[PDB]
């Protein structure tokens, strides 16, 4: 009966708030000072927290979900009733955990060694990424690229196969067809009068929306190819796929490092205000205060005392190792904080807005019942952080706050340089995310036989992405596992859905703000209507279908690409003329090793 | 115009230890000339609200029975200490009558009551079979039966210990910080004894 479940969830929430707080505070302490003591404390707090969740998920099975009519109970209880990996036998469970730790370990011990001097080894973070981002030597880039698939990729292949099998058994035990189907459950909605969403619809919506954006990508591809051929002449075919190792990173995920080769109008200056920050003597506090003002101006709440007093806003006081990688935190009990070792630069200016956007979302749903205190789905949290950053970046904003000169002359060429950089950052990644998730889903569903995994991967990278991997690798390889998310058990599609949510949100809010121009010139920091419009959704947490969350913010019950296309339409218009004298799209028969 | 006994308000407000809300203290005030303006103008309270006589107008009245009820609650529960309210405290830890004649005074005690590692000393009732009457205090602790199956005083499925602790910690956000609450209840009865405000020249 609902009554007993209601009583139980009230009791559970009173326990859960404290144990989650102890765990969160222990993890925080580790992250601000890396030492064995803090490791021991976060691991111990983590284990009693998991034990509590398991005991409660056991009790939760005595409250049949079908007897509960109210959603706040039904949803909190359904979240607690999942049995996770406990459905596996004791031996399959410990084996899977061993495998997952092993896969993380191989990726984490991310080194390769150079045959030129075999004792000299490169790490992925410095080293291999530096080569892939900055070297223009085709041969150096190629070795660095291959060395990562060899070594790490090959070592992961036999673990990845066992991993897929154990994960599918777990997923089936929990009544999913496969593990891909398990992951897709994060977008599932049922019993809500039309706001319902079937797991299989994620695939239909992702494939449909992807087809609609291909033209933007095809022109971006052609433009980039035209420019990369003058960096890597002979090596790149005028009508083909770009070689993977020439795209700027280890996986061909971002095209951002190609900007310096593809800059539309190299004769024009950028809007990198970092020098202004230096001349004006801005510090980390100024950066976070400007970000606070952005949120205050739109009608969002200011930051708490705990944020300003406990956050790691600067480098650690002593020579310490700390997790300076920027991130928002919510510890429970209204304790909000940020970790971000801020430098005086435009990149941190924008990052501060991004993470504070995450904090604002966490504050807004702070009043929700404990198991509902999250974003509407996996792509919402970041979509909110990204729109706060996007707005902070416009010249309109930068000159209004006295960071960019008021005499700056923004013109056609400037707008194009800006948008291309954004396209390389955004448009250029959608086929990567799309291709990878499509591939992994087919792997988990059993559509691709274990001896055809790389065969399909390579074909898809050429047909979907338009990139050709330079080495005809065998099935002893597992190149996708060379990426962090693939080896460390993360869903990836959140980036696809997040990008599209971001643009739908930016458009809805710029309309609320009564902007009179193109979306890339929009600044909603002075709009309290836009602020309230977003807020009304942020406050909901997971208490409502994500499909309703979108109706409330963007006027839609699903994702769309039209706002992405509208953001970039003027770039596209320009690319259409740039490519009038060349081939647009690509052939997949050509490879850099063809002969 | 000499000064006489003014009632031990110092023992009401700036007392060391406060009671758990489920077992709130009931302190009798009598035989004095009490100045209430001095509490109001101390500007040391976050909350100072009257349902009865205004904070500085109490000084023009005599009462025969003044009681100070006191306890520690979370900051977000402060709004429940009032006439007409409902909620976990108002329903069964401590309730004020809809026709309450006095004043509710409260302040943040985060630097006194919160502890590193968590102050688990303060208790509130999470469950009761029924709601409390105004000014009722119930400190019985039988195991609460939630289900239909008779519970033989043993915690188990659908049977819970009725009192749960708080966990006050120095970096809890506002609303999860402890607050000290004093409720001054004022009655006019029939006895040769009063609590009066001050004489004016
Ligand atoms: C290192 O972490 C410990 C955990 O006990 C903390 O007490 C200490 O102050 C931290 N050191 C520095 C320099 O912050
Ligand atoms: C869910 O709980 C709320 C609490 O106010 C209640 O109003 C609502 O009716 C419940 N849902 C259903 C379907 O009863
Ligand atoms: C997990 O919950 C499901 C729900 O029916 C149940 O069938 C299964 O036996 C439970 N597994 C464990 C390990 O308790
Ligand atoms: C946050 O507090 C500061 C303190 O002066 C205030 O100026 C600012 O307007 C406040 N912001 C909001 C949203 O209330
Ligand atoms: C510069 O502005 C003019 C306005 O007529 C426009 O026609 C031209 O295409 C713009 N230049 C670029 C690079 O778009
Ligand atoms: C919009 O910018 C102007 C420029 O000074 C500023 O005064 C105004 O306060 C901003 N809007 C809001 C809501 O703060
Ligand atoms: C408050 O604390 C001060 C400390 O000096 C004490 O003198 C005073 O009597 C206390 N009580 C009140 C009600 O002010």
């Amino acid at each position: 009966i609902e009554e007993q479940a209601k009583t139980f969830l009230d009791f559970f929430n009173i326990q859960a708030e404290d144990l989650f707080y102890q765990s969160s505070l222990a993890s925080w302490n580790y992250n601000t000072n890396i030492t064995e003591e803090n490791v021991q404390n976060m691991n111990n707090a983590g284990d009693k927290w998991s034990a509590f969740l398991k005991e409660q998920s056991t009790l939760a099975q005595m409250y049949p979900l079908q007897e509960i009519q109210n959603l706040t109970v039904k949803l909190q209880l359904q979240a607690l009733q999942q049995n996770g990996s406990s459905v596996l036998s004791e031996d399959k469970s410990k084996r899977l955990n061993t495998i997952l730790n092993t896969m993380s370990t191989i990726y984490s011990t991310g080194k390769v060694c150079n045959p030129d001097n075999p004792q000299e080894c490169l790490l992925l973070e410095p080293g291999l990424n530096e080569i892939m981002a900055n070297s223009l030597d085709y041969n150096e880039r190629l070795w660095a690229w291959e060395s990562w698939r060899s070594e790490v990729g090959k070592q992961l292949r036999p673990l990845y196969e066992e991993y897929v099998v154990l994960k599918n058994e777990m997923a089936r035990a929990n009544h999913y067809e496969d593990y891909g189907d398990y992951w897709r459950g994060d977008y599932e909605v049922n019993g809500v009068d039309g706001y319902d969403y079937s797991r299989g619809q994620l695939i239909e919506d992702v494939e449909h929306t992807f087809e609609e954006i291909k033209p933007l990508y095809e022109h971006l591809h052609a433009y980039v190819r035209a420019k990369l051929m003058n960096a890597y002449p002979s090596y790149i075919s005028p009508i083909g796929c770009l070689p993977a190792h020439l795209l700027g990173d280890m996986w061909g995920r971002f095209w951002t490092n190609l900007y310096s080769l593809t800059v539309p109008f190299g004769q024009k200056p950028n809007i990198d205000v970092t020098d202004a920050m230096v001349d004006q003597a801005w510090d980390a506090q100024r950066i976070f205060k400007e970000a606070e003002k952005f949120f205050v101006s739109v009608g969002l709440p200011n930051m708490t005392q705990g944020f300003w007093e406990n956050s790691m806003l600067t480098d650690p006081g002593n020579v310490q190792k700390a997790v300076c990688h920027p991130t928002a935190w919510d510890l429970g009990k209204g304790d909000f904080r940020i970790l971000m070792c801020t430098k005086v630069t435009m990149d941190d200016f924008l990052t501060a807005h991004h993470e504070m956007g995450h904090i604002q979302y966490d504050m807004a749903y702070a009043a929700q019942p404990f198991l509902l205190r999250n974003g509407a789905n996996e792509g919402f949290h970041e979509a909110v952080g990204e729109i706060m950053s996007l707005s902070a970046a416009t010249p309109k904003h930068l000159k209004s706050i006295g960071l960019l000169s008021p005499d700056f002359q923004e013109d056609n060429e400037t707008e194009i340089n800006f948008l291309l950089k954004q396209a390389l950052t955004i448009v250029g990644t959608l086929p990567f995310t799309y291709m990878l998730e499509k591939w992994r889903w087919m792997v988990f569903k059993g559509e691709i036989p274990k001896d055809q995994w790389m065969k399909k991967w390579w074909e898809m990278k050429r047909e979907i992405v338009g990139v050709v991997e330079p080495v005809p690798h065998d099935e002893t390889y597992c190149d996708p596992a060379s990426l962090f998310h693939v080896s460390n058990d993360y869903s990836f599609i959140r980036y696809y859905t997040r990008t599209l949510y971001q643009f739908q949100f930016q458009e809805a809010l710029c309309q609320a703000a009564k902007h009179e121009g193109p979306l890339h010139k929009c600044d909603i920091s002075n709009s309290t209507e836009a602020g309230q419009k977003l807020f009304n959704m942020l406050r909901l947490g997971k208490s409502e279908p994500w499909t309703l969350a979108l109706e409330n913010v963007v006027g839609a019950k699903n994702m769309n690409v039209r706002p992405l296309l509208n953001y970039f339409e003027p770039l596209f218009t320009w690319l259409k003329d740039q490519n009038k004298n060349s081939f647009v799209g690509w052939s997949t028969d050509w490879s850099p090793y063809a002969d | 115009p000499n000064i006489t006994n003014l009632c031990p308000f110092g023992e009401v407000f700036n007392a060391t230890r406060f009671a758990s809300v489920y077992a709130w203290n009931r302190k009798r005030i009598s035989n004095c000339v009490a100045d209430y303006s001095v509490l109001y103008n101390s500007a040391s309270f976050s909350t100072f609200k009257c349902y009865g006589v205004s904070p500085t107008k109490l000084n023009d009245l005599c009462f025969t029975n003044v009681y100070a009820d006191s306890f520690v609650i979370r900051g977000d529960e402060v709004r429940q200490i009032a006439p007409g309210q409902t909620g976990k405290i108002a329903d069964y830890n401590y309730k004020l009558p809809d026709d309450f004649t006095g004043c509710v005074i409260a302040w943040n005690s985060n630097n006194l009551d919160s502890k590193v590692g968590g102050n688990y000393n303060y208790l509130y009732r999470l469950f009761r079979k029924s709601n409390l009457k105004p000014f009722e205090r119930d400190i019985s602790t039988e195991i609460y039966q939630a289900g239909s199956t008779p519970c033989n005083g043993v915690e188990g499925f659908n049977c819970y210990f009725p009192l749960q602790s708080y966990g006050f910690q120095p970096t809890n956000g506002v609303g999860y910080q402890p607050y000290r609450v004093v409720v001054l209840s004022f009655e006019l009865l029939h006895a040769p004894a009063t609590v009066c405000g001050p004489k004016k020249s």
